C-alpha cells in the first residue's frame, strides 16, 4: 500500500491539476481559443485575464 | 396503476463524443427506480408535462401513435402535435380545436384526430420496447428514443436525441393518442446529477444517480463506480 | 556552471490553416428583417428561425444605416468567422428613449413587462429611426405595448394575453403608441431587433462567408471546423461518432475528434507534437 | 464623437482614426454649428469610405 498510495496521489493530483482546465473561473468559456475567435482585444483581455 | 423505473430514461446529455470516461452531468433525469405511472389500452387522461415525460412504451403492432401538448387543448391555446402516420413521421404546432378522443382509423379507413385549427407557425413530414424521452428547455423542444428488443428489464440502455424544435410554447399538460379500428408509462422528470461512465465506445453503459441512496451518493463524490 | 538546464520549448509550428465549412450557397434573407413592412407589437414580437444558410453580417454593419448596433459575447468584426446552429431573429418597435432598456440587467416598462434579455446574452441588438414609417399624422396607434400585469418575465418568454388588469381597478393591461412624425428624437419611433445566437455543438446550419478549403491529414495545420479554432494534426481515427455527435471531447474539454462539415468523417486531432529543450553544458 | 475611443469601431474608427487601446490622452469635442454648417451646403470636410 504504501508504494501504491504514493502512486496514486502524485496520479491523482495531477488528473486534478488536468481537470481545472475545463472551469470557466467567471470567463464566458474555458476555453481559450473559443474567446481568442469570438472577442476583440479590448474585451477578450478580460476573459482571458 | 403504477410500476417502477428500474433503469430507465437515461439520455446523452450533450451533443458530444466521450470515451471511457466517468462524466458527471447535472440535468433534469428519470430517478433511478422512480415510480413511473403505468396506463393499460385494452385510455388516454390529459396528464401534466411540467418537467418532461420518461413515456416509455411496449406494444406490439404500433397503435401508439401520437403525442399531443397544449395548455388548454383548446383552438385558442397553442397545441404541438407529434403524430407518427406508421407511413411518414409529422409533427405540427397548430393552435387546434380538439376531439376529446382523437384517433386513426384502420386498410385505413379514419383520420379523426382533430376538427379546426385557426393560425401557427411550424409543419414537419417525413418482441420489442421502445423509450421516448420529451423535454422542453426556454422553448427549445428537444426528443430521445430508443428502440430495443425484448418479447421493465432491469437492463441498462442509453438514449439518444433525434429532434429539436423551437416551440417557445408554455407547456404544462399534454396527451397521447391512440388509434382505433398497448401499454404506456409516464414518468417525471426531475434535476438529477448523474454520473455516466460511457465504454470505450462511446456508449452510456451504466450510471448512478447521486441522491438515490448513501452508496450511490459515494460514487458520485468519487468519481467511481467501485468503492 | 556544468550542468543540464531546461531552457526553452520546442514546438512544431503549423505549415498551412485549413477551414473547413459546409457547402451551402442559401444566403438566408435578412432583407424582410431590416426591410420588413411591419414589425408586430413589442408585445408580440416577431420571432424568426434563421437556419441552412450563410450570413454576411460585415454587410449588415457597415450598411452604417443603424442608430445603435451593439454586440455582446462576440464582436461584429468577428463574428463574421463564426458558425453557429441556429440565429434567433427578434424584431419589434419601441419608443425612443427605451433602446437602452434593450440589454440585460435592464429595467423598466418593455424589459419588465415586454421583453427581457438574460445575463448571459450571447447575440447583437440593433436600432434605427422610423420616422419616416412607423409616425404618421395625427395618430398611429397600432402599436401596442403591456402596462400591467402581476410579475416579471424572464428572458425571450411571449405574453399576448389580454386579460383586464387586477390592481385590487380594473384597466387594460395594454396601450397603444400615439406616433406623430413631428416628435422629438425623445418621442421618436425605433424599429428594433435583436439576434440571439444559439451557440451548440448541434451541427451548425448558419455560417459567416468564408471558402472552406481542402482538407490536409498527418502535418501540423492550423484548422477552423465550423469556427472552432486549433491547431494540430488531424488524422484518420476510430472513434465512432454516432451520426448526431460533431465534438469529440478531451478529459481537459479540448476537442479532441471533429466530424468534418463537409463529409461526415471523423478526425483525430493531436497536438504538434512538442516538448522540452534542455542544454548540456560543460562549465562555459 | 462616443466612437472616438480605444475599442471603438464604426466608420470613422476603421477608416479615419483609430486610438490604440492604451491611450494615455484626452478627447475633446464642442459643437461648431455656426462655423462649419452653412446653409446650402459646407462640403469641405470629407472622410474615407
Ligand atoms: C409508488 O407508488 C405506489 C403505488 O403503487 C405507492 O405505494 C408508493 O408510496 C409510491 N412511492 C413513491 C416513492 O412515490
Ligand atoms: C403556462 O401555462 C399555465 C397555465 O396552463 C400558466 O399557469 C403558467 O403561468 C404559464 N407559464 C408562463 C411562463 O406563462
Ligand atoms: C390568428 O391570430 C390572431 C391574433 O394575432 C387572432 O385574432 C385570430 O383569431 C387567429 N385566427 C383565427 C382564424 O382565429
Ligand atoms: C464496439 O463496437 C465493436 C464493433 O462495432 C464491438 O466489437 C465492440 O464490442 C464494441 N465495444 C463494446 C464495449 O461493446
Ligand atoms: C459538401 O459538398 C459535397 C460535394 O462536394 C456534398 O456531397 C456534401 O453533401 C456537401 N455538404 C454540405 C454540408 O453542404
Ligand atoms: C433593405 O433594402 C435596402 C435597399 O433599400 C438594401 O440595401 C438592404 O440590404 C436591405 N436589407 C438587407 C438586410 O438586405
Amino acid at each position: 500500500g504504501k508504494l501504491q498510495d504514493v502512486v496514486n496521489q502524485n496520479a491523482q493530483a495531477l488528473n486534478t491539476l488536468v481537470k481545472q482546465l475545463s472551469s470557466n473561473f467567471g470567463a464566458i468559456s474555458s476555453v481559450l481559443n473559443d474567446i481568442l475567435s469570438r472577442l476583440d482585444p479590448p474585451e477578450a483581455e478580460v476573459q482571458i485575464d | 396503476a403504477y410500476t417502477n423505473s428500474f433503469t430507465r430514461g437515461v439520455y446523452y446529455p450533450d451533443k458530444v463524443f466521450r470515451s471511457s470516461v466517468l462524466h458527471s452531468t447535472q440535468d433534469l433525469f428519470l430517478p433511478f427506480f422512480s415510480n413511473v405511472t403505468w396506463f393499460h389500452a385494452i385510455d388516454n387522461p390529459v396528464l401534466p408535462f411540467n418537467d418532461g415525460v420518461y413515456f416509455a412504451s411496449t406494444e406490439k403492432s404500433n397503435i401508439i401513435r401520437g403525442w399531443i401538448f397544449g395548455t388548454t387543448l383548446d383552438s385558442k391555446t397553442q397545441s404541438l402535435l407529434i403524430v407518427n402516420n406508421a407511413t411518414n413521421v409529422v409533427i405540427k404546432v397548430c393552435e387546434f380545436q380538439f376531439c376529446n378522443d382523437p384517433f386513426l382509423g384502420v386498410m385505413e379507413s379514419e383520420f379523426r384526430v382533430y376538427s379546426s385549427a385557426n393560425n401557427c407557425t411550424f409543419e414537419y413530414v417525413s418482441k420489442n420496447l421502445r423509450e421516448f424521452v420529451f423535454k422542453n428547455i426556454d422553448g427549445y423542444f428537444k426528443i430521445y428514443s430508443k428502440h430495443t428488443p425484448i418479447n421493465l428489464p432491469q437492463g441498462f440502455s442509453a438514449l439518444e436525441p433525434l429532434v429539436d424544435l423551437p416551440i417557445g410554447i408554455n407547456i404544462t399538460r399534454f396527451q397521447t393518442l391512440l388509434a382505433l379500428h398497448a401499454a404506456y408509462y409516464v414518468g417525471y422528470l426531475q434535476p438529477r446529477t448523474f454520473l455516466l461512465k460511457y465504454n470505450e465506445n462511446g456508449t452510456i453503459t451504466d450510471a448512478v444517480d447521486c441522491a438515490l441512496d448513501p452508496l450511490s451518493e459515494t460514487k458520485c463524490t468519487l468519481k467511481s463506480f467501485t468503492v | 556552471e556544468k550542468g543540464i538546464y531546461q531552457t526553452s520549448n520546442f514546438r512544431v509550428q503549423p505549415t498551412e490553416s485549413i477551414v473547413r465549412f459546409p457547402n451551402i450557397t442559401n444566403l438566408c434573407p435578412f432583407g424582410e428583417v431590416f426591410n420588413a413592412t411591419r414589425f408586430a407589437s413589442v408585445y408580440a414580437w416577431n420571432r424568426k428561425r434563421i437556419s441552412n444558410c450563410v450570413a454576411d453580417y460585415s454587410v449588415l454593419y457597415n450598411s452604417a444605416s443603424f442608430s445603435t448596433f451593439k454586440c455582446y459575447g462576440v464582436s461584429p468584426t468577428k463574428l463574421n468567422d463564426l458558425c453557429f446552429t441556429n440565429v434567433y431573429a427578434d424584431s419589434f418597435v419601441i419608443r425612443g428613449d427605451e433602446v437602452r432598456q434593450i440589454a440585460p440587467g435592464q429595467t423598466g416598462k418593455i424589459a419588465d413587462y415586454n421583453y427581457k434579455l438574460p445575463d448571459d446574452f450571447t447575440g447583437c441588438v440593433i436600432a434605427w429611426n422610423s420616422n419616416n414609417l412607423d409616425s404618421k399624422v395625427g395618430g398611429n396607434y397600432n402599436y401596442l405595448y403591456r402596462l400591467f400585469r402581476k410579475s416579471n418575465l424572464k428572458p425571450f418568454e411571449r405574453d399576448i394575453s389580454t386579460e383586464i388588469y387586477q390592481a385590487g381597478n380594473c384597466y387594460f393591461p395594454l396601450q397603444s403608441y400615439g406616433f406623430q412624425p413631428t416628435n422629438g428624437v425623445g418621442y421618436q419611433p425605433y424599429r428594433v431587433v435583436v439576434l440571439s445566437f444559439e451557440l451548440l455543438h448541434a451541427p451548425a446550419t448558419v455560417c459567416g462567408p468564408k471558402k472552406s478549403t481542402n482538407l490536409v491529414k498527418n502535418k501540423c495545420v492550423n484548422f477552423n471546423f465550423n469556427g472552432l479554432t486549433g491547431t494540430g494534426v488531424l488524422t484518420e481515427s476510430n472513434k465512432k461518432f454516432l451520426p448526431f455527435q460533431q465534438f469529440g471531447r478531451d478529459i481537459a474539454d479540448t476537442t479532441d475528434a471533429v466530424r468534418d462539415p463537409q463529409t461526415l468523417e471523423i478526425l483525430d486531432i493531436t497536438p504538434c507534437s512538442f516538448g522540452g529543450v534542455s542544454v548540456i553544458t560543460p562549465g562555459t
